[PDB]
């Protein structure tokens, strides 16, 4: 006396229409075959003989598993899934084993004996018509339809998900001390009581699914640390990545590398200090979809400190709600940084990478800011809350930086970690001029055509200079005269020029670019006590920007 | 006892598809507070659990008004609204009341729980889906769809219109000169008395409402100010530096952008000369003249700006420090039809991004109120960190659009 699963309502796509494909011709023993299955199938309640009313068709086929014994029936959908409508795909992205809480017993259940006790939608199953093809097509095939989820239709998965859940509903609700997770054919059921109490519980839930006639294997078990699960290795306390096997070739191509950076990517999620920068930019661009392309000597000296953290198996823990949960950064140069969330020393629930954003300028801050606002989102997603932060910058420097920072900006509650290399401020523009320093007047100019230009200065007290150059553009020309008056002047000194191009860089308050001329304007501020950069406008005869700018053009 | 027997027709705009709009992580505590929210609703009817066969979504979150702590469901219909069909009521909407930016007081009634007591028209229903993520993708997320109009569309305050109009007679047919306006969930009240007799006049309109079968009890003050768009200023002092000279003239070539007359010959003609920046200039019969002139034009208002309908309105705003901000409202640039200066507050100089977000939703209230709709923020933030950190301290039932600007502005003084 079992309970019926409500049907979903189903439809095709709007304005569109049913499947309308030939069937493909199989040979004799392949007909045999599908005939003998689609016979019990029939019986099981799986599919129903139609009539000729239905116009429908979808494609069979019939395969042998080589080296398995039988044959199995599968159908492509292919068509039929191109017009059913959407559903709320909910299987978007799986946990994370750092956000799993341990359990002192953990039983798995096998309901893939339900994904065909699950009824269909009854003006649907029409969409779902197939043929099996005569011997010697002397006859008219034999004509089937669905009664229940087909495999490989669009929707099953969506469909079977929704109606497992609102059977377990009920279960899980009058069962807080246990743990239900529902995922495929697999139903994983945890708790931390007697191993007793558990299978205990485990009985019911197994009869709870009666009522809907859903039948769960009288199981033993089949497995047992390590648990394979996605790419890991689960355990009853711990967990890490499936073994991760570094390639020993001697030539790398761009599959070699690009599958060594998507398979080391996975291994930075729990192997500390981990790094795909010199990896990732010899493939950023290349011809072909694979290619022996040279590493540099860079990609060589990282690889290696790789097979000294991928020398030693570490391994991720369980999440303890009751422990606070820290997230730890450090800086690794050219744009990199590492982190590690844990809660206990050493005991690591996760870690990770933040490459810099692909940028013509950039300072360690704003990496920083960067890898923590991450680091936040990765962590309300896994454990629903922001960790705190240790993080490698004194609190003087980060309050320096966001009370005179031209943006909006913040981090969460965090402390400061003395480990080096510390994230600090280079240089620091003044508000006002500077009394007693000398005032460098600068300006430059390029031609469009010949690509000449100049870049000088003249000064309160006299000083002038203007050098020609060759290749250039107005930008650079503008850049090059702020760094004349940088090199030319004391340890104090006001600069004035025109160039909004030159404050808009220097006010992003770089401290490492792309382009070389910037870097050396960055060296040259490094080594100053004092700098006021003053801007005046254009062509205005505002004069030592006026004179400059003369001696700069012609 | 309020729910029309009826329900009015809607639909999506012409050949347009309902909102699939991802939902964002959610905190632990914001999730259980919408599990709590949500299992009532439930109950009352104003919600439904749905089955797969519903691909549609909207975001949902949870915030807090002012004073109550309690947590208060926030659903981002953006989307959804504008690919609702642009409600054109056959009334022909309601034309914005130019007197309640000139009433010395407006008070602002969060009316939302009004809605909950008229039906969704049955076919729309399932564009209004929302779910309520869990932690860790562990379990599904909890499914639903709205039975009642939802606070936060475009749609709810137009098919309530009707039952509204006539809630107010009793109202609008005894105070002559005062002025009520409606926008999203929230009623506005303004009016030329005293904040004692204006103050107490609202509690006449609370129980009204109160006795037409109605976080109901919550009002902000008000009282939107003088120059539209504030005057651009020059400094007066005895002695002018070169770099005074040098920030005037920028300001003064800045500003002529918006004032053609202005003119900086003079004043320019005293830098001719490379002099050192903290050296007085004397200044000449001819430049205090010009210095003049230009702080003239600076008085009166700008050529002839208007607000179009049909374009959107702009808004920058500038971190000046110190828990400082100014910001511009306008649709074509050099062209304000408001300028202001939200100084300090909650910020608690300690976190930008609070205030920021209580900068914007004040431009946005500032902004109801003149033209009856919301402008296209311009945030001095980088997008990620914005992302992060605007709703743990929003509070409006309504949500603005936004972009980001990344390069730093090189007028950020002027503004000042
Ligand atoms: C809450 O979200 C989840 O659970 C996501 C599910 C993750 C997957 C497994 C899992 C591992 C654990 C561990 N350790 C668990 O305990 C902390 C749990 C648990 O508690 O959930 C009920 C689940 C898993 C995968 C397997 C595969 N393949 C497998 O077969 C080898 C077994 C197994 O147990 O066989 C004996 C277990």
């Amino acid at each position: 006396p079992i309970s019926p699963i409500e049907t979903v309502p189903v439809k095709l796509k709007p304005g569109m229409d049913g499947p309308k494909v030939k069937q493909w011709p199989l040979t004799e023993e392949k007909i045999k075959a599908l005939v003998e299955i689609c016979t019990e199938m029939e019986k099981e309640g799986k599919i129903s003989k139609i009539g000729p009313e239905n116009p429908y068709n979808t494609p069979v086929f019939a395969i042998k598993k080589k080296d398995s014994t039988k044959w199995r029936k599968l159908v492509d959908f292919r068509e039929l899934n191109k017009r059913t409508q959407d559903f709320w795909e909910v299987q978007l992205g799986i946990p994370h084993p750092a956000g799993l809480k341990k359990k002192k017993s953990v039983t798995v259940l096998d309901v893939g004996d339900a994904y065909f006790s699950v009824p269909l939608d009854e003006d649907f199953r029409k969409y779902t018509a197939f043929t099996i093809p005569s011997i010697n097509n002397e006859t008219p095939g034999i004509r089937y339809q669905y009664n229940v989820l087909p495999q490989g239709w669009k929707g099953s998965p969506a469909i079977f998900q929704s109606s497992m859940t609102k059977i377990l509903e009920p279960f899980a609700a009058q069962n807080p001390d246990i743990v239900i997770y529902q995922y495929m054919d697999d139903l994983y059921v945890g708790s931390d009581l007697e191993i007793g109490q558990h299978r205990t519980k485990i009985e019911e839930l197994r009869q709870h699914l009666l009522r809907w006639g859903l039948t769960t294997p009288d199981k033993k078990h089949q497995k047992e640390p390590p648990f394979l699960w996605m790419g890991y290795e689960l355990h009853p306390d711990k967990w890490t990545v499936q073994p991760i096997v570094l390639p020993e070739k001697d030539s790398w191509t761009v599959n070699d590398i690009q599958k060594l950076v998507g398979k080391l990517n996975w291994a930075s999620q729990i192997y500390p200090g981990i790094k795909v920068r010199q990896l990732s930019k010899l493939l950023r661009g290349t011809k072909a979809l694979t290619e022996v392309i040279p590493l540099t000597e860079e990609a060589e000296l990282e690889l290696a400190e790789n097979r000294e953290i991928l020398k030693e198996p570490v391994h991720g823990v369980y999440y303890d709600p009751s422990k606070d949960l820290i997230a730890e950064i450090q800086k690794q140069g050219q744009g990199q940084w590492t982190y590690q969330i844990y809660q206990e020393p050493f005991k690591n629930l996760k870690t990770g990478k933040y490459a810099r954003m692909r940028g013509a300028h950039t300072n360690d801050v704003k990496q920083l800011t960067e890898a923590v606002q991450k680091i936040t989102t990765e962590s309300i997603v896994i454990w629903g809350k922001t960790p705190k932060f240790k993080l490698p910058i004194q609190k003087e420097t980060w309050e320096t930086w966001w009370t005179e920072y031209w943006q909006a900006t913040w981090i969460p509650e965090w402390e400061f970690v003395n480990t080096p290399p510390l994230v600090k401020l280079w240089y620091q523009l003044e508000k006002e001029p500077i009394v007693g320093a000398e005032t460098f007047y600068v300006d430059g100019a390029a031609n469009r055509e010949t690509k000449l230009g100049k870049a000088g200065y003249v000064t309160n007290k006299g000083r002038q200079k203007v050098v020609p150059l060759t290749n250039t553009t107005n930008q650079k020309t503008e850049l090059q005269a702020i760094y004349l008056a940088l090199q030319d002047s004391g340890l104090e000194v006001n600069i004035v020029t025109d160039s909004q191009y030159a404050l808009g860089i220097i006010q992003a308050q770089p401290d490492k670019s792309e382009s070389e001329l910037v870097n050396q304007i960055i060296e040259q501020l490094i080594k100053k006590e004092k700098v006021y950069l003053a801007w005046v406008p254009a062509h205005k005869g505002i004069g030592g920007n006026e004179q400059v700018d003369k001696l700069v053009s012609a | 006892p309020i729910s029309p027997i009826e329900t009015v027709p809607v639909k999506l705009k012409p050949g347009m598809d309902g909102p699939k709009v991802k939902q964002w992580p959610l905190t632990e505590e914001k999730i259980k507070a919408l599990v709590e929210i949500c299992t009532e609703m439930e109950k009352e009817g104003k919600i439904s659990k749905i089955g797969p066969e519903n691909p549609y979504n909207t975001p949902v979150f949870a915030i807090k008004k002012k004073d109550s702590t309690k947590w208060r469901k926030l659903v981002d219909f953006r989307e959804l609204n504008k690919r609702t069909q642009d409600f054109w009521e056959v009334q022909l909407g309601i034309p914005h009341p130019a007197g309640l930016k000139k009433k010395k007081s407006v008070t602002v009634l969060d009316v939302g729980d009004a809605y909950f007591s008229v039906p969704l028209d049955e076919d729309f229903r399932k564009y209004t889906a929302f779910t309520i993520p869990s932690i860790n993708n562990e379990t599904p997320g909890i499914r639903y769809q709205y039975n009642v109009l939802p606070q936060g569309w475009k749609g709810s305050p137009a098919i309530f219109q009707s039952s509204m109009t006539k809630i107010l007679e009793p109202f609008k047919k005894q105070n002559p000169d005062i002025v009520i306006y409606q926008y999203m969930d929230d009623l506005y009240v303004g009016s030329d008395l005293e904040i004692g007799q204006h103050r107490t006049k609202i509690e006449e309109l609370r129980q009204h409402l109160l006795r037409w079968g109605l976080f109901l009890w919550m009002g902000y003050e008000l009282h939107p100010d003088k120059w539209t768009v504030q005057p651009i200023v020059l400094p007066e002092k005895d002695s002018w530096t070169v770099n005074d000279i040098q920030k005037l003239v920028g300001k003064l070539n800045w500003a002529s952008q918006i004032y053609p007359g202005i003119k900086v010959r003079q004043l320019s003609k005293l830098l001719r000369g490379t002099k050192a920046l903290t050296e007085v200039i004397p200044l000449t019969e001819e430049a205090e003249l010009e210095l003049a002139e230009n702080r003239e034009i600076l008085k009166e208002p700008v050529h002839g700006v208007y607000y179009d309908p049909s374009k959107d309105l702009i808004a920058e705003i500038q971190k000046q420090g110190q828990g400082q901000w100014t910001y511009q409202i306008y649709q074509e640039p050099f062209k304000n039809l408001k300028t202001g200066k939200y100084a300090r507050m909650r910020g608690a100089h300690t976190n930008d991004v609070k205030q920021l977000t209580e900068a914007v939703q004040k431009i946005t209230t500032e902004s109801i109120v003149i033209w009856g709709k919301t402008p296209k923020f311009k945030l001095p933030i980088q997008k990620e960190t914005w992302e992060t950190w605007w709703t743990e301290y929003w509070q409006a039932t309504w949500i603005p659009e936004w972009e980001f600007v990344n390069t730093p502005p090189l007028v950020k003084l002027w503004y000042q």
